């Protein structure tokens, strides 16, 4: 019964298979693949800003940058990082599992899923060719408060091509999230009911319908201040109570667009704890109830982001977004309840989503504090709040980031990544970033302010900066060994022949091999619970897990 | 068949699992020319560097583009000399 | 039958199997590298020649070698192919191919094939053994 | 010792600036002491709870506990409350 | 397909409730009149949620039960006819420059640009939607 | 100092670097060591074949002795 | 020729425009180059995809196991299991939809607004569809005569 | 016995382009407040008398288009096709006039620079202006389309999806009338 097999697998493709179906493919898992590449391409782009504006910081006097060349690049780093990676990076793992997950062939519109990648591609590259012009990009933040982008004050046109490349790509995201919907509402398998699919397909679908209100009211505020721009027409003038109207309007957009990046990289944390824990998710009605009353609660809270403004209506901001606080505790609180009384290995991803807990833990409580109107009184506008989005937003979209990635890396590609280089990886990371980042609480407290280019040798915080520049450059010098890592195990990596690599997989996706074939699958379980392939592989557990399910 | 389709045949006056119509016309430029146009290429971008002009960033943006061609040049001769690609 | 820990037979006679998550699926004991080595050679030398070859590493030994015959019986396309077995338990080396390379240099081709093997093998070499016999017995059958 | 816990907070030379010192320095030790036992909690399960040598079958395969979930939403919402009181 | 039509309603409920205390809770006790910014956006936030629920509850209460919706039912009851999916198309990509020049021109006010990107629009949507409905050359 | 900081950025992180490289990179994977041919061949049989050429009867044969 | 007429509408600096034509006349053909071979290697490859599967219908079948598949039509003969026979490439172009080989009628003889009685549309339907036969007849009996 | 899904695709695309309007209105609202005694000022004057028949000739188009559907689901393309020309001849009728006023209301001061409350009424009305000739687009792009081949359910679904952009067109519209016209 001897089998013939190659003594290697396949490296790469026979000098052209790639080019031709990288511009016509409907491919959701070739649309995937080619959606980090493009991201994680832009994370660099984006970082080597932030090292510069760094080297051009822990030192007293100006050394080798200006004032208009440090506006610039502080405003095209946070444009960059949360418009053109993270908010994209978002859509990138959800067509490339959710089809799998829910046991559907497709996407519910192949030839528009194409089409919200190139508005991705040509939009970024737009707003980032700004650079190309002899005056520079945008100067002005990514908050583009008024009036300082109107015709008198910013009349550059870096800030132009800014306006008009962020349409661009918010046609491509409102496309997108019109297609994840119809897609879990109308494409499901037989048997997979609304209350039995994966944690990950909630939050899914949750975010585009969070993405279907967040983006338009941005969309109408540009087309508004370009009007402005180019027409002279009298739509923020501070005489006219335009002020505060623009501020209204995009706050409206900003909160809710920071809960589009939280809520998927919580699903594929709540993905992967029961796979390494050898134990159920603990709690599955609730954390869907989690889930919504975040998403219904980012909506109302938004001008808490405006207390030193002095034109809100203080009360209705802070309660608010005090109980916006409580569902998280609850998804802390279910997935150490996930990992308790279980065998735990700590492969790669088990330590990414670990870390994750950890970051994500001190940037909450940060956040909290700043909720509350007398302590945002002194803090606001300081390295204390860069602290804190430093804390919440790394925790999400860089540490499950990357537990996603070595996640699935097998089961779209076929290979196994290292784990003697995914380990120094993730420990430099960490050191560097605690490094870098811790001390900016007490510099913001001690007074000083965010967006200064320089500072006076006798200001008192010199040291602290040298500390950060340092850690900056090991979190910097960290992506090494990640990107080596990809490159080698791509073609020379161990292969993986089997259907699941990671043993205790859950979810459909591991129902299917690696990687899947053209239409995703060759059969189907039977679908009775939440984990499916769990069922498959061990029908031995059934008796064992329907009747320890519930304590007492 | 119940199809319009009219099937063709023809018959007119580097090996084909690589190139599938190696037979149908001139698919394969020899590896040596194009090594040497590189580093020929590469030369005349050092070359430019001779001129009337006062800047220096022109000059690191021709030291850049250079190295970048030398070395995929270097990376591929390595390899093809190694026995990885053929 | 038999299914490991983890296996089970699907619904359309494909099993899904599973490993630990420390642990590989093929666990050869050769290099990497060397694997590689021995794979492009075998692709190269095969679509030169236009002949299927195998390479078998285990015990055929039961008499003077002959079950050899019997594990041809496997490759895909049997009659146009060739094979090299090896047993390192019994020292023994041997060669036999389908009736379709008959008369395209491979009568002329094993007496050295197994030569070259065995030179290799008078070392403490295995994995160089099999591509040095790949290379001498491939560049010496004609492709008609 | 109150210098290594308002993390740095000029002191106030008006009423309202101390009397927001006041409020701060309270707030945070309230916030380090759910930050501590919820590291607890992530370390404990980290150093003890594991797969040991001894091979046995898959753990208690538990996945809902209705009373503690139920008197978990509670805990936190009284803290926010006080929190509110006195930041009005 | 009743829990899809509830998951909708749900928020509608609570956006109409943050809608009207927000109204309310600005022409009492605030500064200036009602907040119209803040105002206008939750009581369209509400019918965005209000437009679908509705259009889900007409489609659940029309058709009957599907084999996604039933608690226990077989993989052999799916077994028939999905529907059309595109297999490839290299059109996409051409609408997203015909957009993108488009915006190039607004941005630097070229009304030439405009104008041709919106001619380029035109014509990569009607490459697009006509894909699959040329009929052969009549020679 | 403009002699310590410049020192100490460009310093600290490759010192940080190969302290966690030599803690890491230096341990057996999980790949088995090579085959010697000095001890019994225990393993599986192998049976590698190309796939080319793309998609009974035996009239052949040699043999030899190592 | 025009990088003083670009460098005014659009805003780059003129002498930047000088060193990018000077460096990309040496960059930009090579790029070219690369991308135009590889381009055409994988519409050759494009090309034995539909001789060795048939043209892809864009339909899923959802078979009664759970399998999903894609509907196939193949260009010539079949096998006795159902899949074609593969067909040799004449450097003759191939059909990729559905719709040019006529998986789609006329809507129906009439004007814009108004039909035309049905026995007209019935026999316009014949005569086009017997035309269409005969062509194709023709071509295919002197293409039979001449490679005797 | 299924959803369709191209028309659940239209629907949640159509709640989008709402929240899309939601920044019209917040400005014009916002410009309101600030009015500083007569809200519609010295200079502008709004004539009824030529914006209510355009407004009911945009009201008829819906029983038309919904005429045209009704065609649709029987089969008859002829039915189908003859309604929809209409539609698209009343909606170039409503651009015209809509054109027609705002020529009269710059020839008497009444522009984007001048005042903001021109600035607020060009903005909302022009980017509502927008959508009816894309509207337009979209009838003859499927009326040129139901000549290409036989008349399938899917033409039908095509037809429905569209009718179902228009009648979203025109109740927007109906808002901004009663929102403009009568509470100033
Ligand atoms: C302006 C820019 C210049 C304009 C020219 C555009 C064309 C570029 C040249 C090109 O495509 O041909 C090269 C070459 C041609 O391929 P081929 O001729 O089919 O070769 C057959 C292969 O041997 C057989 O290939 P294979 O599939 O068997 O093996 C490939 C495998 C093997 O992988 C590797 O070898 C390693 C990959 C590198 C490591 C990744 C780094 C770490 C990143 C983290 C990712 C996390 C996950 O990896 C992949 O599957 C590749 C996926 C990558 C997707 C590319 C995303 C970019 C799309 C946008 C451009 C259009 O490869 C490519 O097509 C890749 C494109 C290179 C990316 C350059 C960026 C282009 C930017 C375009 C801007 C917009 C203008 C339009
Ligand atoms: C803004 C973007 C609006 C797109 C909304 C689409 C969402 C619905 C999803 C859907 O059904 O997708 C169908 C289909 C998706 O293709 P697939 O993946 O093969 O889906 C298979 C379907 O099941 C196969 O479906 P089918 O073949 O039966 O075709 C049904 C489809 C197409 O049926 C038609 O024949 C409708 C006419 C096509 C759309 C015309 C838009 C023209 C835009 C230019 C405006 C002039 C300036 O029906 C619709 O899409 C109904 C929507 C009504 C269209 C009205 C839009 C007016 C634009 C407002 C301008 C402001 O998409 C289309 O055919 C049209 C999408 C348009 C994308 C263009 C994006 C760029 C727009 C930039 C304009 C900037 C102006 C300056
Ligand atoms: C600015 C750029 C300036 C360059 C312009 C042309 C001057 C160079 C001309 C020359 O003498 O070429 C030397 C040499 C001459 O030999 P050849 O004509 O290629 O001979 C055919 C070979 O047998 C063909 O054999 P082969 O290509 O199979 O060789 C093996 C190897 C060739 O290796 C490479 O070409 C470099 C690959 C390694 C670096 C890329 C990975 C990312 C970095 C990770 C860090 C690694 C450490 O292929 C790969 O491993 C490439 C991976 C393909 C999968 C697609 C994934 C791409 C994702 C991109 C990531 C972002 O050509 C090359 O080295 C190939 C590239 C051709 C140069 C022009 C096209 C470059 C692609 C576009 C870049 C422009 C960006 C805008
Ligand atoms: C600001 C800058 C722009 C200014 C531009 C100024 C120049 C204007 C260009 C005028 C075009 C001249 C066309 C002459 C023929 C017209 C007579 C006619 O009805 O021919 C029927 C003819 C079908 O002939 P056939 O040989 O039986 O083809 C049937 C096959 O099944 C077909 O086989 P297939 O499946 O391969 O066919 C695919 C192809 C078939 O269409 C074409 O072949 C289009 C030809 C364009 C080629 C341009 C070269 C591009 C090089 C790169 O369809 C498409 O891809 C759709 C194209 C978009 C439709 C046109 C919409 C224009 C909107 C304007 C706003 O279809 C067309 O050519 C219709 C498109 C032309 C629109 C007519 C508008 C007239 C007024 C001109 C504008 C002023
Ligand atoms: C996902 C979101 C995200 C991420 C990941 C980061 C990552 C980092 N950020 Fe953050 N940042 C923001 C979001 C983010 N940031 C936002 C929204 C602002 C607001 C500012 C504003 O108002 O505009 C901000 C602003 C901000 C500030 C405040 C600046 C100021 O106000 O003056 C600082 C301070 O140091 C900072 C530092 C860093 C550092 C050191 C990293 C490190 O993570 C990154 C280091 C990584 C790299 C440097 C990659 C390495 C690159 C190479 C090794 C070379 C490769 C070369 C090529 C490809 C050509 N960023
Ligand atoms: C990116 C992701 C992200 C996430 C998830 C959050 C989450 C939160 N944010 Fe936001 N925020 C940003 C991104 C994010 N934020 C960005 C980018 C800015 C700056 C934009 C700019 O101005 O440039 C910002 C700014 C910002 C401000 C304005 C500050 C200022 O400008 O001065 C405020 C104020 O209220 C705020 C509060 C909160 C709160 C209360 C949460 C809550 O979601 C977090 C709650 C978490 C926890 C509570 C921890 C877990 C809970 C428990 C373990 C139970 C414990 C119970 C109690 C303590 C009672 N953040
Ligand atoms: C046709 C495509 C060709 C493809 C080939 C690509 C090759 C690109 C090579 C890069 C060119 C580098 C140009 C450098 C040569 C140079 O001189 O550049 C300087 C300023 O560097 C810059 O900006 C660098 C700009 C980089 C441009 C990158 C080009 C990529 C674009 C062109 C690709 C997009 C293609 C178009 C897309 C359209 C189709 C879409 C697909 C200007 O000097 P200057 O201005 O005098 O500076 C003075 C001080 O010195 C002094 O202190 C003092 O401060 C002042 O006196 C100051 O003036
Ligand atoms: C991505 C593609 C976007 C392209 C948009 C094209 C729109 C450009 C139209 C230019 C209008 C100039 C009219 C003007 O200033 O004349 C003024 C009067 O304009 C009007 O009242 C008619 C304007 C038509 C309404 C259209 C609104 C659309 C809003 C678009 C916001 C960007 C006269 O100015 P003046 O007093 O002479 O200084
Ligand atoms: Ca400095
Ligand atoms: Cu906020
Ligand atoms: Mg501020």
């Amino acid at each position: 019964e001897l089998e013939a097999r190659r003594p290697f697998p396949e490296r790469m493709g026979p000098k052209g298979n790639l080019i031709y179906k990288l511009i016509t493919t409907t491919d959701h898992k070739l649309i995937g693949i080619m959606y980090c590449v493009v991201c994680f391409a832009f994370f660099l782009v984006g970082g080597l800003m932030a090292l510069f504006m760094r080297t051009e910081l822990a030192m007293p006097g100006l050394q080798f940058l200006s004032n208009e060349q440090f506006n610039q690049l502080f405003t095209m780093h946070g444009t960059v990082m949360l418009l053109f990676y993270a908010t994209p990076i978002v859509f990138g793992f959800a067509n490339l599992v959710l089809p799998l997950q829910i046991g559907a062939p497709d996407v519910a519109f192949p030839r528009l899923n194409a089409l919200s990648f190139w508005l991705f591609l040509f939009g970024a590259l737009i707003a980032i060719a700004g650079f190309i012009t002899p005056g520079g990009a945008a100067d002005f933040g990514w908050t583009a408060y008024s009036p300082l982008t109107d015709a008198i004050h910013s009349p550059g046109a870096g800030g132009d091509l800014w306006i008009m490349g962020l349409a661009v790509g918010g046609l491509g995201t409102i496309l997108g999230g019109v297609n994840m919907i119809t897609t879990v509402v109308c494409m499901r398998a037989p048997g997979m009911t609304m209350f039995r699919m994966p944690i990950f397909t909630w939050n899914i679908l949750v975010t585009s319908i969070l993405v279907l209100i967040a983006f338009p009211i941005l969309t109408a505020a540009l087309f508004g201040l370009a009007a402005d721009r180019h027409l002279g027409a009298h739509i923020y003038d501070p005489a006219n109570g335009g002020v505060l109207l623009w501020q209204h309007l995009f706050w409206f957009f900003g909160h809710p667009e920071v809960y589009i990046i939280a809520l998927p990289f919580f699903g594929i944390v709540s993905e992967i704890f029961p796979v390494f824990s050898r134990k159920p998710i603990f709690g599955y009605t609730t954390l869907i109830y989690a889930t919504l009353a975040i998403a219904a609660l980012s909506v109302a809270v938004w001008a808490h982001h405006m207390y030193a403004t002095g034109a809100v209506l203080l009360p209705f901001f802070s309660f608010m977004t005090f109980l916006i606080a409580v569902p998280t505790g609850i998804k802390f609180f279910n997935w150490i309840g996930t990992m308790w009384k279980g065998q735990l290995t700590f492969e790669t991803p088990m330590l990414f989503s670990v870390g994750f807990l950890i970051t994500f833990l001190l940037g909450g409580l940060s956040g909290v504090l700043l909720a509350s109107p007398p302590l945002d009184f002194h803090v606001t506008d300081s390295y204390f709040v860069i602290a804190h989005f430093h804390y919440v937003l790394f925790g999400t979209i860089v540490f499950a980031t990357y537990a996603g990635i070595y996640f699935w890396f097998p089961k779209m590609t076929g290979r196994l990544l290292d784990e003697r280089l995914g380990k120094l990886h993730f420990w430099l990371t960490f050191i560097g970033f605690h490094t870098t980042f811790l001390v900016q609480h007490w510099l913001g407290d001690e007074g000083m302010p965010r967006r200064y280019a320089d500072y006076l040798p006798t200001d008192g915080f010199t040291t602290l900066n040298v500390i950060s520049t340092v850690g900056a450059f090991i979190l910097g010098v960290s992506m090494l060994p990640f990107v080596w890592n990809v490159f080698k195990s791509w073609r020379y990596g161990e292969p993986v022949t089997v259907d699941d690599p990671w043993g205790y997989g859950n979810s459909l996706e591991w129902a299917t091999s690696c990687p899947p074939p053209r239409h995703n699958f060759t059969e189907l379980p039977r679908i009775r619970s939440e984990r499916p392939a769990f069922e498959l592989h061990y029908p031995h557990m059934v008796e064992r897990m329907r009747a320890e399910a519930h304590v007492g | 068949m119940s199809s319009t389709q009219d099937r063709s045949q023809l018959d007119p006056e580097v090996d084909v699992e690589d190139v599938p119509s190696a037979e149908w016309g001139w698919s394969h430029m020899p590896i040596g020319v194009m090594h040497i146009g590189g580093l020929l290429s590469a030369a005349f971008l050092l070359v430019m560097m001779r001129g009337n002009h006062v800047g220096h960033v022109e000059d690191w943006f021709l030291i850049g583009f250079a190295a970048v061609i030398v070395a995929l040049v270097g990376r591929n001769w390595w390899l093809r000399r190694r026995g990885w690609i053929r | 039958l038999d299914l490991p820990y983890g296996s089970a037979l699907t619904s359309s006679g494909r099993i899904s199997a599973v490993t630990e998550p420390g642990e590989l699926s093929v666990h050869y004991p050769f290099p990497t590298m060397d694997l590689v080595v021995l794979d492009d050679a075998l692709k190269y030398g095969s679509r030169a020649a236009k002949a299927r070859f195998a390479v078998y590493i285990g015990p055929l030994g039961a008499d003077t070698a002959a079950t050899a015959r019997e594990i041809l019986a496997n490759v895909p396309t049997p009659e146009n192919a060739v094979l090299l077995a090896v047993s390192p338990d019994q020292r023994a080396i041997e060669v036999v191919y389908g009736a379709d390379v008959k008369g395209r240099g491979i009568e002329s081709a094993a007496p050295l094939g197994v030569s070259a093997a065995a030179a290799s093998f008078k070392e403490g070499n295995l994995i160089d053994g099999l591509i040095s016999a790949v290379r001498v017995m491939s560049a010496g059958v004609s492709p008609a | 010792w109150s210098d290594a816990l308002a993390l740095g907070w000029p002191t106030g030379i008006t009423p309202e600036a101390k009397l927001n010192r006041e409020l701060w320095i309270g707030s945070v030790i309230a916030s380090f002491a759910v930050g501590a036992i919820v590291w607890g909690l992530i370390f404990w399960t980290s150093a003890f709870h594991r797969k040991k040598a001894t091979d046995t079958e898959l753990p208690r395969q538990f996945g809902y506990n209705m009373p503690l979930e139920l008197t978990l939403t509670v805990i936190p919402f009284l803290i926010i409350s006080v929190l509110f009181y006195f930041t009005v | 397909m009743h829990i899809e039509a509830r998951l909708f309603e749900i928020l509608t409920a609570f956006f109409a409730l943050a809608a009207v205390v927000y109204a309310v809770l600005t022409a009492m006790f605030a500064t200036g009149g009602v907040e119209w910014a803040g105002t206008t956006a939750l009581v369209l936030t509400t019918g965005l949620t209000l437009i679908t629920g509705t259009f889900f509850r007409f489609v659940a209460r029309r058709l009957d039960t599907r084999p996604e919706d039933y608690e226990d039912a077989e993989i052999s009851d799916g077994a028939g006819e999905l529907g059309f999916f595109a297999p490839h198309s290299w059109w996409p990509i051409l609408i997203s420059l015909s957009f993108s020049t488009a915006a190039v021109g607004a941005a630097l006010w070229l009304p030439w640009l405009i104008a041709a990107g919106v001619a380029f629009v035109i014509t990569s949507v009607c490459g697009l939607v006509f894909e699959y409905y040329w009929g052969p050359e009549k020679h | 100092s403009t002699a310590l900081t410049h020192g100490l950025i460009g310093g600290v992180p490759l010192v940080l670097f190969a302290v966690l490289a030599l803690i890491f990179l230096t341990r057996k994977g999980p790949h088995p060591d090579t085959y010697k041919m000095s001890d019994p061949w225990t393993h599986a049989p192998i049976l590698w074949a190309a796939e080319e050429p793309r998609e009974v009867v035996i009239g052949g044969g040699a043999s030899g002795k190592w | 020729c025009m990088n003083d007429i670009i460098a005014l509408k659009f805003h780059i600096s003129l002498n930047a425009t000088t060193w990018i034509g000077r460096i990309g006349m040496v960059v930009l053909p090579a790029i070219v180059y690369f991308v135009a071979y590889r381009w055409a290697i994988s519409l050759q490859r494009s090309d034995r995809e539909v001789l060795e599967h048939g043209v892809e219908t864009g339909i899923i079948k959802r078979l009664p196991h759970g399998a999903y598949v894609e509907l196939h039509q193949p260009l010539g003969p079949v096998d006795e299991h159902g899949h074609p026979i593969p067909l040799e490439y004449a450097g003759a172009p191939l059909p990729k939809r559905m719709n040019k080989l006529g998986s789609g009628g006329a809507p129906g003889t009439g004007s814009f607004l108004f039909p035309d009685p049905a026995v007209e549309h019935e026999a316009l339907t014949e005569a086009a569809h017997a035309s269409e036969h005969k062509s194709l007849t023709a071509l295919k009996e002197h293409q039979d005569r001449i490679h005797g | 016995n299924r959803p369709n899904m191209v028309s659940v695709g239209t629907i949640v695309w159509l709640s989008s382009e709402l929240m899309f309007f939601a920044g019209l209105f917040a400005m014009y609202f916002t410009a309101r407040a600030q009015a500083g005694g007569a809200w519609p000022p010295e200079p502008t004057e709004l004539n009824l008398a030529l914006a209510v028949p355009v407004t009911l000739v945009l009201i008829a188009s819906s029983f038309t288009c919904q005429m045209g559907v009704f065609a649709a689901e029987r089969g008859d393309v002829f039915g189908l096709r003859r309604w929809y020309v209409i539609t698209f001849l009343m909606g170039l009728f409503f651009v015209l006039g809509q054109g027609y006023e705002y020529i009269h209301l710059v020839e008497h001061g009444t522009t984007i620079p001048g005042s903001a409350y021109g600035s607020v009424f060009y903005l909302a009305t022009g980017f509502h202006g927008l959508h009816v000739i894309g509207g337009l687009v979209a009838f003859v792009l499927l009326l040129a389309r139901t000549k290409m081949s036989k008349f399938t359910p899917a033409q039908a679904t095509a037809a429905i999806v569209v009718s179902y952009y228009w009648h979203f067109v025109d109740i927007v519209w109906i808002a901004l009338f009663a929102t403009i016209y009568f509470v100033r």
